[PDB]
């Protein structure tokens, strides 16, 4: 009561486009526990990496790492389908549980972090200055991220559509839309915001054919 | 729907 | 220099699940323009609803509406996939401009509002108070939606999935998958994360058949 | 990738 054990720092996972996913925020009194299910970034994914993390930067490499470990055996599966539950817990002893869960198989990975791991009081201290200090930075980041995580969507997206509908796309349509899949993936290896959105835009403008096939073929 | 790679 | 013209509160939309998504955060500096990319949320949909919000909580429908407006003529196309950019921009005088694109067809539509619009400095005041009085509260909120939108993700998917199957699915599997789809809808209709996870968990665990067919059928 | 609501 006169005092209340908190988290200096954010605690969390590095996430598809190496940005922090935070499970534990920042000043949370302990103890606590919190969960969140991810999934694959790739087809046919058969095991995910828990990178745990301790900081207030957007950018993942921009954090403390408190260490990583895989949870393998996940089933083949179109990606974005299996449920990976993630779970943070500090129990009364400021000790930090993290576990990786399948839904599918229901086996489970974890990695135990002592009270003392992670941060000192001055690196916790140069920690939150950066972090203000680089706002405008982390935003941006977050925003490329976003975009580039879009424009993965988009491709993906459209390349199993293209397949899905074969004889259905006529041969103008389909030459269009490749050369914009090809674009759009060059530009995905970038960094430039501009770039991706603009070869989204491309594939946007010639895949309306595609959209209605694609559309139909499931209505 | 936020995804995990394989390290 | 002694003085710097801010927002108040952060300023955004509605999306899927009600909550609030923030284009402009609270505290930036005037003139701004900020951009996202959103998408339908129902295939075939043919408008988006842009629902211009004030504030600092998760639950939109806990934040000061600012004004709606629609974006229509969007082509048919699965869900997700249709590219509606969405730009927040504050001029010098304090006028927030609201614009939809649809990056297919280039239509767009806006909504301007007056500097004058919005909370007062004491509804200001009380907002601030009622989301730091209500951060846990928005907390579970925040991660309800992400339940649902997650389990919605895998009901809209799988059941594309088992149609791309069709014959390749054993009787037996459909038949699991099916009741666990149904299940999975009757429960995202409430409000009970733990029972949409639970219907989630069930259909992960009877559709490692369905999972291995939509894998090597675009593979 | 966030969703928007026909209203």
């Amino acid at each position: 009561v006169l005092l209340l054990d908190v988290t200096p720092l954010s605690l969390g996972i590095e996430t598809m486009g190496g940005v922090m996913t935070t499970l534990i925020a920042k000043n949370t009194t302990i103890p606590t526990k919190h969960s969140q299910v991810f999934s694959t970034a790739e087809d046919n994914q058969s095991a995910v990496t828990i990178h745990v993390l301790q900081g207030e930067r957007k950018r993942a490499a921009d954090n403390k790492s408190l260490g990583q470990f895989n949870l393998d055996g996940i089933n083949p599966a179109p990606r974005g389908m299996p449920q990976i539950e993630v779970t943070f817990d500090i129990d009364a002893d400021g000790i930090l549980h993290v576990s990786a869960k399948d839904k599918n198989s229901g086996k489970e990975q974890k990695i135990t972090i002592k009270a003392s791991s992670g941060l000192n009081e001055d690196e916790i201290q140069k920690m939150v200055r950066d972090a203000e200090a680089n706002a405008e930075a982390d935003r941006k980041f977050d925003e490329l991220v976003q975009t580039r995580n879009q424009g993965d969507h988009l491709l993906h997206s459209t390349r199993k559509q293209v397949e899905e509908a074969g004889d259905k796309l006529p041969a103008d349509d389909k030459t269009a839309i490749e050369s914009a899949l090809t674009a759009l993936e060059t530009a995905l290896k970038g960094e430039d915001k501009a770039a991706i959105e603009a070869k989204m835009q491309e594939l946007a403008q010639v895949s309306q054919k595609l959209m209605e096939i694609a559309q139909q073929q499931h209505a | 729907n936020r995804l995990l790679l394989t390290g």
